């Protein structure tokens, strides 16, 4: 249906890439391809990018981005403090504000990560 | 200062414990042991580095317990392509953060996990 | 041979000992670090048929002194381990440990009664590129019923990985120390809960 190298469904074109690259730079790929990192909507959409990424990555040492992450201003994601505090200060060692497919699950769930951290995507047009 | 047991800190009070309980349970014995009093925020480095000397120092300790915590259906998730997340495959169970006394970083951590803490409560 | 100290934990139990053999730890951290391996020795009842011992140092690749099936005098293998030789390598590898214990350590589990307990003495973190499988590897320990206990020692420790270990099960409870001073301290406790997941000769 779409390019060779791609897998159609829906009215919409998949394709996974072995190659790494950080969640900003993922996206700005999937976009120079007319799209953007996949977005799951339907239960079904969801197994079907699990199995076009199990097929592809069959290794399992590695994560998969899509596209969804954490617009939060802030490291983490809480507004507010046990105490009624605001957060204003952090000292996250890490924010994890980018998610991906979960390959420690097979690929079947999703666990956010720290944008900047190389791993294999998907691209949906 | 504070009342015995507890260090103060610009209007502030704490106090490491190496009870080691969960996050949620270590919030609510913060709040049923003092007035006002709950697990520890940290606004400012200079703050959290007086935590971490404390509990290093002190008690030893390396991990506790912060009062910061969410699910996923709290934070502003977005695609990128435009759809609006309602598809879930995210757990519901929520973050929880605990502090290293060495560098003071904050480290997102099972809640349901026993580690020790800090409590904190203004005069 | 009889009980050295009280805390005698008799009960049917397969404990691994694995030591961060890195220079994260002097070579004087390494010997009270040895010292804890003993310490904990001279508190259980070091039997075939009842708690069977193993001491592994890891760095680059892991070494065994002591074996689960190692047949020796209770004083015998607290002598080896009080022995066991400093490395000081640069890396120490815990997912090549972990990999061995469950691929060699706990290959078949020939013990079906006991529990199976890895205590992971870890001081150090080894760098993103050896890590590449290891929560296949802590995986495959849940399945084969092998508790692992991260023990983190020192500023050095990866507190990621133990996190990820304390995260598979909540038998897998963490441990982590200001220094191996506090190896001493908390032995007590460490042992208490060790015991208490095995079983009960009946």
């Amino acid at each position: 249906g779409c390019l060779p190298d791609w897998s159609s469904y829906k009215g919409h074109c998949y394709k996974v890439f072995k190659k790494v690259g950080t969640w900003e730079d993922a996206e700005k790929f999937c976009v120079e391809n007319s799209g953007h990192l996949a977005s799951i909507d339907s239960k079904e959409e969801a197994d079907f990018v699990t199995k076009l990424a199990s097929q592809t990555l069959t290794k399992f040492v590695y994560d998969a981005w899509i596209g969804l992450r954490d617009e939060s201003k802030t490291q983490q994601c809480s507004p507010q403090w046990t105490d009624g505090s605001s957060v204003v200060y952090e000292n996250v060692d890490e924010p994890t504000k980018c998610f991906g497919l979960d390959v420690h699950t097979e690929y079947r769930t999703w666990t956010d990560l720290p944008c900047g951290e190389k791993n294999p995507f998907i691209c949906k047009s | 200062g504070c009342l015995p047991d507890w260090s103060s800190y610009k209007g502030h009070c704490y106090k490491v414990f190496k009870v080691e309980k969960t996050w949620a349970d270590a919030e609510k014995f913060c709040k049923e042991l003092v007035n006002g009093g709950h697990l520890m925020s940290v606004n400012s480095r200079e703050e959290g580095e007086f935590i971490s000397k404390l509990a290093l120092e002190k008690m030893r300790i390396v991990l506790v317990w912060i009062g910061l915590s969410h699910f996923w259906r709290i934070c502003p998730l977005r695609w990128t392509d435009g759809a609006r997340l309602d598809y879930r495959a995210l757990s519901d169970e929520p973050i929880c953060f605990v502090a290293e006394s060495f560098h003071n970083k904050w480290i997102q951590w099972t809640c349901n996990r026993k580690k020790s803490f800090v409590c904190k409560y203004r005069v | 041979e009889p009980p050295l100290h009280d805390f005698y934990c008799s009960r049917l139990l397969d404990l691994v000992f694995l030591l961060d053999g890195s220079s994260r730890l002097s070579e004087a951290e390494f010997e009270v670090l040895k010292a804890f391996v003993v310490d904990m020795m001279e508190r259980l009842r070091i039997s075939q048929k009842w708690v069977r011992v193993a001491v592994v140092e890891y760095h680059d690749g892991s070494h065994a002194y002591i074996g689960l099936k190692d047949r020796k005098r209770p004083s015998e293998l607290r002598r080896i381990a009080s022995q066991v030789k400093y490395a000081g390598s640069q890396v120490a590898s815990t997912s090549e440990v972990l990999k061995y214990t469950l691929f060699q350590i706990f290959s078949k589990i020939d013990r079906p009664e006991a529990s199976r307990i890895a205590l992971l003495l870890m001081a150090s973190q080894e760098p993103q590129r050896m890590s590449r499988n290891f929560v296949r590897y802590v995986q495959g320990l849940k399945k084969k019923k092998v508790i692992v206990i991260p023990v983190g020692i020192g500023p050095h420790a990866n507190l990621k990985q133990i996190r990820l270990i304390e995260k598979q099960a909540p038998e897998n409870k963490a441990f982590v120390l200001s220094s191996v001073d506090e190896l001493e301290q908390q032995r007590d406790e460490i042992v208490s809960y060790l015991c208490d997941l095995a079983p009960e000769a009946p």
